[PDB]
RNA sequence: CUCUGGCAUGUUGGAACAAUGUAGGUAAGGGAAGUCGGCAAGCCGGAUCCGUAACUUCGGGAUAAGGAUUGGCUCUAAGGGCUGGGUCGGUCGCGGCCGGCGCCUAGCAGCCGACUUAGAACUGGUGCGGAC
RNA sequence: UACCUGGUUGAUCCUGCCAGUAGCAUAUGCUUGUCUCAAAGAUUAAGCCAUGCAUGUCUAAGUACGCACGGCCGGUACAGUGAAACUGCGAAUGGCUCAUUAAAUCAGUUAUGGUUCCUUUGGUCGCUCGCCACUUGGAUAACUGUGGUAAUUCUAGAGCUAAUACAUGCCGACGGGCGCUGACCCCCUUCGCGGGGGGGAUGCGUGCAUUUAUCAGUGGUGACUCUAGAUAACCUCGGGCCGAUCGCACGCCCCCCGUGGCGGCGACGACCCAUUCGAACGUCUGCCCUAUCAACUUUCGAUGGUAGUCGCCGUGCCUACCAUGGUGACCACGGGUGACGGGGAAUCAGGGUUCGAUUCCGGAGAGGGAGCCUGAGAAACGGCUACCACAUCCAAGGAAGGCAGCA
RNA sequence: UAGCGUAUAUUAAAGUUGCUGCAGUUAAAAAGCUCGUAGUUGGAUCUUGGGAGCGGGCGUCCCCGCCCUCUCGGCGGGGCCCGAAGCGUUUACUUUGAAAAAAUUAGAGUGUUCAAAGCAGGCCCGAGCCGCCUGGAUACCGCAGCUAGGAAUAAUGGAAUAGGA
RNA sequence: CGCCGGGCAGCUUCCGGGAAACCAAAGUCUUUGGGUUCCGGGGGGAGUAUGGUUGCAAAGCUGAAACUUAAAGGAAUUGACGG
RNA sequence: CGUCGCUACUACCGAUUGGAUGGUUUAGUGAGGCCCUCGGAUCGGCCCCGCCGGGGUGCCCUGGCGGAGCGCUG
């Protein structure tokens, strides 16, 4: 099949190398996983040594990490917006190791409300009446209020992050290897990395 | 090849096995075990070519199936079990135990040991680390691993493992002034006191060691096996006390023994 | 110019760029920590890699490569490639029949990190073996020695 | 093919749609077996990217030979021209005279305008130099 | 044993080759009484093969309701030996040959902190709080019975029957603890406030392994982005582990009692770690003849960079975008080889010159290519699939091939 | 001499391929001449001389000791002591050590009945010997790589507009 | 009339060499190594065939093989012969 | 010594778009395998839900016959 060998290549001098044996199994190559965005389908492939590799053919949920907040939640993938390797993979909507994507901010805002007790992603309020009043007030005692106001002074979110929170979609970078681990784990873009990537999307379109 | 080799040619066999070319094409390919096949001694050649208890491969298998040999206190039914270095081969039917120690000429010897001295074994720690739950682990040259070692033991040190318990009785640190035995290379089977250890970063260290006769010889660090404290060994020694004699003196030693016997 | 001249983003994977910079810490572009490691073997990490801003995953000091194996030496021949140079090693091969030597040379491709900024053609370079960085590169520059230079008129 | 301008089909019309002609096409399978002779017809053909032999008077041969591509639609990239770059009432002809009063100098800011080339995605019953 | 001798001339000194001389290594001729070893279809044809064999295997310890025998000792699950068959393991070693192969293989050296590893050995396996458990489900074998085909180790329909096969799934340890969330309450500096601390009702994860992100710095290297901790989570329905397994003797507790709970020796089986056997790709140096091969590689990766894909992993291994690089008279590239490489063999002053198909190590191949299934390990050929070349039987509808294994 | 002849490949002979070690006026042969990059090869010169008992005998023979620095000396304050760090170049060279499979080669032992071989084997038994003593060495293994000594020969450097110690 | 150095040479010599003719180089060579180029390997075929390259051509440079042969040659010696 | 004349042998040139055998390749067709996306010839489970038996007391324990949901599903 596909070959991972080195002896099919021209040598350093540019000369042509004559192979001394036929294709061996251990230097094989398998077709690209080509992960998509959709309902979870995973194919198990038996690999060298009798172990298993997971082909993430189609993925919908992904375990991402805020990083600066130590908040890691299982969100859903909206759609890939960029890929530094090849722009064709973006419009084909293919998930690879280092493609940046848009993810839902619903679990991230939920942790923000239940921990910091400050509004995030809210425009005017009075829109989640069965719960949001309870989580903002909580009628808690003096010690609990004095615990929440300790973290309120440093519960500050950079402008780029909160703006995407109002958008409902956060720019994240994948870190796992779909087709190898069968997952689409990653982290959330922020800081100079987010500012640089944002200029990349702006130059690409708009 | 397409897979692992399970045959061993007679000439390709290790030299210290003392196998001869004429008896057979093959050799007792040692099974996988605690010791490398290049440095082991399979049990078949122990009971046939050394102790003369059995004549061929079938007879030596008969004792194993009668369950009389207890390598390290455990019954081994493998005809080609790799014994290795400093292992108590105990046959309690004859009440005779052997410690498999190299002799002067770098070959495994028939070193009879007393039953009380046969209840323990020295081992060289090959690496130490910490596993799950912060539990320290230690492995030996005999491939046996123990949990909860004494923190004072570092790598390339010696421990006194106890049979039937698998615990530590005592340990010997590796430093200058300790009695060791070379377990590989040209000086294999020699005993001396550590004099110096030259550290070469990125490469193998070299240890200079001086025997009781004053002859000083070097070797690699991995070939160093400390077997005592100061000058007193912790185990019984084979005949010759681990000295090396140049060809001049064992010649006249043989002549003197022939003269005395004649 | 800067260190961002690619479609990806250059950063050191160990170093976390974002440290939750809030009012308690003056947000005046605080210096991000720089990951560096001593490599052993008596080689000193240069101040260029200590106080630099470049990103190079193949750097012996500020990258994910471990120097192990043979330490060789050579003379710089070509510097016309990105972050790699070609060195020439000259030796004598002995011909037993004639009891005489012959000059033979080998061109070796090594990876030159930008921490060695003032390398020039003809200078001595000591290199260290590592994992295969590219098709023909298996060595990293570890030290640079000038050849009767340091002065230019 | 059309506009301005011109014309009434070239010294007759009508009805039919036989043979034989004259002019023009198509033809299964074969492929010059036809014939003095490939006569006649047919094949090829534009442009882009490759690739081109013998021989040679070294200029040529040469569009040698041979091969791939070509539509529509949606974009992307490159290829230019114009002006303006001031640190300030220290004053008065919200603007004009000199100057203590300044560092674009890796060049920007705005406006304007041709065709041409290259790359990519999508797309059609594989059709695209669609006729000429 | 560091050796010469005849031949050009009428004769002589030379140059110079021819011839002689000795060894070994193939053939061949003549001859051959004994005895000990001992090569042996390599050379041309890695050409073609009839036939026969060369890989199968069970202990007390996975599954016996074959009468195919048999103790029955006779009122009982199975005495025992056990053919057949399922399951497991092996069949990837060996053996043969030297066609291919010229920095390729291979030899020494070194690295894998860049990987996988059946099995052996040693760790680990109540660490996890979560009306079958005194044992759960549906089949398939062999077996009886209907046959079809000219034929093959071809086999269908029908009916049972098993498991360490194939699945499911508890109890138990298990009392709780930890870290979050904290209903509230209490001791409080007490005062008209804060308060310095406790217990905690209610919900959330608790272990190992995997995939990310973050914090600090128990052990170890020469050097970790090492190991080990800490937090937030994920944990893939062709989906990880947390024993629904089998023999050997049989003994202990009897208060609750009198029918249950305990127990030793193993054997098999396991996610993970280490060890062993290794394997794979790398580092440095090293190869015959040829210039009537001087410039090659780069459109189809050539040389590097960035980011990915795949792989067991490191790398243009492949892809996208970039830079124009890389190797050569210190012989690149190309061609030839009647080249497998080496350990070695012959000749023997010294130096060298030839030979190494051949029993040891490494490599490659199984008529030529190619692609795969299973398995830890194969691009396997005494495994499969397709084409090419030969070639077997046919009732012409089909089927079956691989002796460079021993004869 | 139970072996000998022949053919052919190869080795010595062949100092007739010549590095050791050949030739080039006339035998075969130095380019018609010069320049010239690769290649090869390159003048002299930098520590010598003097010392202390051990000493090839101050026994004026000379084993020969030769009459680098700084850090805890691991036997925050003992002289009874000797380890952590670098070389006041880089190499080549030479010596030592480590690691270098076996077989084969040389070579130790061994009456195989001698030998080629092989790795065995020898001693007593008065018969209870209700078994003792051994061997299965060693050398060599190029070149490349590793380690520690020496610094003669050879190459390469330092301070010259002083951006010198 | 001398001396020095660089030249073209000459005479002589048992320096030494060489097969000798002869050579102060053709010496310092089995007592064999100052540095470094080119180049020969019995005689013919043959400086031919073929390939490449140069040239307007004539030709130049590079350059084999099959086959054939026991000598071909060098220097000296004696004789014989000479228009 | 050379031409010419005769006989053998060995290479060379040579029309023949000479022929044959290997090797590497541009272009075109292309078996088979592998992967991916569909595909669903069939084989089962639940929903049973037409009946009857019913049971702690038509409020069924369910043991069966059996329409079948003509759905959810492997
Ligand atoms: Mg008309
Ligand atoms: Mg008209
Ligand atoms: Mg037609
Ligand atoms: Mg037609
Ligand atoms: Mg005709
Ligand atoms: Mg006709
Ligand atoms: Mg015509
Ligand atoms: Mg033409
Ligand atoms: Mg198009
Ligand atoms: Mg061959
Ligand atoms: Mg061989
Ligand atoms: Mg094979
Ligand atoms: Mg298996
Ligand atoms: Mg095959
Ligand atoms: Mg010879
Ligand atoms: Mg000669
Ligand atoms: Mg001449
Ligand atoms: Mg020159
Ligand atoms: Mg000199
Ligand atoms: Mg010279
Ligand atoms: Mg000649």
């Amino acid at each position: 099949g596909i070959s991972r060998d080195n002896w099919h290549k021209r040598r350093k001098t540019g000369g042509k190398r004559k192979p001394y044996h036929k294709k061996r199994k251990y230097e094989l190559g398998r077709p690209a996983a080509n992960t998509k965005i959709g309902p979870r389908r995973i194919h198990t492939v038996r690999v060298r040594g009798g172990n298993k590799k997971y082909r993430a053919l189609r993925l919908d949920v992904g375990n991402f990490s805020w990083g600066s907040e130590c908040c890691t939640r299982k969100t859903r993938i909206i759609d890939v917006v960029y890929n530094a390797s090849n722009n064709e993979l973006v419009r084909t909507k293919t998930l690879v190791k280092n493609c940046i994507v848009l993810i839902d901010s619903t679990p991230y805002r939920q942790w923000y409300e239940s921990h910091y007790a400050l509004p995030l992603g809210r425009k005017k309020g009075a829109k989640l009446t069965p719960e949001e009043e309870e989580i903002l007030n909580k009628k808690r005692s003096k010690k609990i209020q004095k615990k929440y106001d300790e973290r309120k002074k440093n519960a500050k979110i950079s402008s780029l992050l909160e703006e995407q929170f109002q958008q409902g979609k956060l720019l994240a970078c994948i870190a796992s290897r779909p087709g190898q681990c069968g997952r689409a784990d990653g982290y959330v873009l922020e800081g100079k990395e987010l500012e640089f990537y944002l200029r990349k999307i702006k130059a690409r379109k708009g | 090849a397409r897979g692992p080799k399970k045959h061993l040619k007679r000439v390709a066999a290790p030299k210290h096995w003392m196998l001869d070319k004429l008896t057979g094409v093959f050799a007792p390919r040692p099974s996988t075990g605690p010791h490398k096949l290049r440095e082991c001694l399979p049990l078949i050649i122990f009971l046939r070519n050394r102790l003369k208890y059995a004549l061929t491969g079938d007879e030596v298998k008969k004792i194993c199936m009668q369950r009389f040999i207890k390598i390290d206190g455990k019954v081994r039914t493998d005809i080609t079990y790799p014994a290795g270095f400093m292992d108590v081969i105990s046959i309690d039917k004859t009440g005779e135990n052997f410690r498999l120690i190299y002799d002067t000429k770098g070959r495994f010897a028939v070193h009879r040991i007393t039953p009380e001295e046969a209840k323990y074994k020295l081992c060289k720690v090959r690496k130490i680390f910490v596993g799950t739950k912060g539990i320290p682990h230690l492995v030996t040259h005999d491939a046996r691993t123990i949990r909860y070692p004494d923190p004072l033991i570092k790598v390339n040190d010696t421990i006194q493992i106890d049979l039937e318990t698998g615990k530590i009785t005592d340990f010997i640190k590796f430093d200058t002034g300790n009695l060791c035995m070379v377990t590989g290379g040209a000086n294999l089977g020699r005993i001396g006191v550590i004099t110096n250890r030259e550290r070469h970063p990125g490469s193998f260290d070299v240890v200079h060691v001086k025997d009781a006769n004053g002859n000083s010889f070097a070797t690699r660090l991995s070939n160093i096996f400390v077997i005592g404290k100061g000058n007193k060994p912790w185990i019984s020694l084979p005949r010759g006390k681990g000295i090396r004699l140049t060809i001049a003196e064992e010649r006249d030693k043989r002549l003197a023994a022939k003269q005395s016997s004649g | 110019a800067d260190i961002q001249t690619e479609r990806a983003y250059q950063k050191q994977p160990t170093i976390f760029q974002n440290k939750k910079r809030v009012l308690l810490g003056e947000t005046g572009k605080e210096k991000l920590p720089r990951y560096y490691k001593n490599i052993g073997l008596g080689f000193k990490t240069p101040k260029e890699a200590i106080e630099g801003t470049y990103i190079d995953k193949k750097c012996p000091f500020t990258g994910n490569v471990s120097i192990r194996g043979r330490i060789l030496s050579g003379v710089v021949t070509k510097m016309k490639m990105q972050r790699t140079i070609v060195i020439r090693r000259d030796y004598l091969h002995y011909i037993r029949k004639y009891n005489r030597f012959e000059k033979r040379h080998k061109n070796m491709s090594v990876h030159l990190s930008p921490c060695f900024r003032d390398v020039q053609i003809g200078d001595i370079v000591t290199v260290g073996e590592c994992r295969p960085l590219s098709k023909t590169v298996r060595f990293n520059v570890l030290k640079v020695t000038k050849a009767a230079g340091t002065k230019k008129q």
